[PDB]
RNA sequence: ACAGAUGUCCUCGAGAGGUA
DNA sequence: CACTCTACCGATAAGCAGAATTACCTCTCGATCCTGTG
């Protein structure tokens, strides 16, 4: 036997998926946060990795 | 300007060129466009594009731009596909 | 530049105002309306200009 | 002569606590 | 031949300005008065 604890992080509270959700007002870009049905952020690292991959389209 | 047929690039097809022609042909076949090969029971546009490229039956022209601004046109059928 | 950027154009004599899309108004809470900081600053500039014109 | 209501998303700057 | 400041650049020494990994989750607050009025 070994003592084990259950942490507060569960997959049911972290799974997200968006497809043409709510829009913003100023920048007209997807909103922030999972609770607001937001979208994932494409950072500069992802951009330069895709540049290195050569996928311009 | 176009370098006549005293071209000096490579007589083979690069990976980026292969991807671009495959994507363009896949999109064209996905839309209602003529196919110049025997589908032979294939229904995915990308696979139809590869089948067309197998015997160089794609009527596409590659325009390779020199850094100065000149460009030479290379036909798909005359480009060796070794990759 | 002779046509694109002259030295005498470096002094601001006419100030364009951004359109409402540039500085939109937030929803605030229920039955509450607020304005962006750009709108308040533009109103302050207009008030200062009017005061200067009247004082002159 | 005529003519009484609806259109879907609102915060925003911050602060704190954490996950890789 | 060095007498006095005149014109030149070569060091030294303090003041500014920027900028600091990426992505994600949750809560919690604040968006205004009073001297001056009829």
């Amino acid at each position: 036997p070994t003592y084990y604890q259950r942490l507060r992080h569960m997959v049911d509270d972290k799974i997200h998926a968006r497809a043409r959700g709510p829009m913003q007002v100023l920048t007209r870009q997807p909103v922030e946060g999972r609770s607001r049905d937001g979208g994932l952020r494409f950072g500069e690292m992802e951009r330069d990795c895709m540049i290195a991959h050569g996928a311009a389209s | 300007a176009i370098p006549k047929d005293q071209r000096a690039t490579t007589p083979y097809m690069t990976k980026y060129e292969r991807a671009r022609i495959l994507g363009t042909r896949a999109l064209q076949i996905s839309m209602n466009a003529p196919v110049f090969v025997d589908l032979e029971g294939e229904t995915d546009p990308l696979r139809i594009a590869m089948k067309e490229l197998a015997e160089k039956k794609i009527p596409l022209v590659i325009r390779r731009y020199l850094p100065d601004g000149s460009f030479e046109d290379w036909s798909v059928e005359e480009l060796i596909v070794d990759l | 530049n002779e046509v694109f950027s002259r030295p005498e154009w470096m002094i601001l004599t006419c100030l364009p105002v951004p359109p409402p899309p540039v500085r939109p108004s937030i929803s605030f809470n229920e039955s509450q309306r607020g304005e962006d900081d750009l709108t308040f600053k533009l109103a302050d500039i207009l008030k200062a200009n009017i005061s200067l014109e009247t004082l002159e």
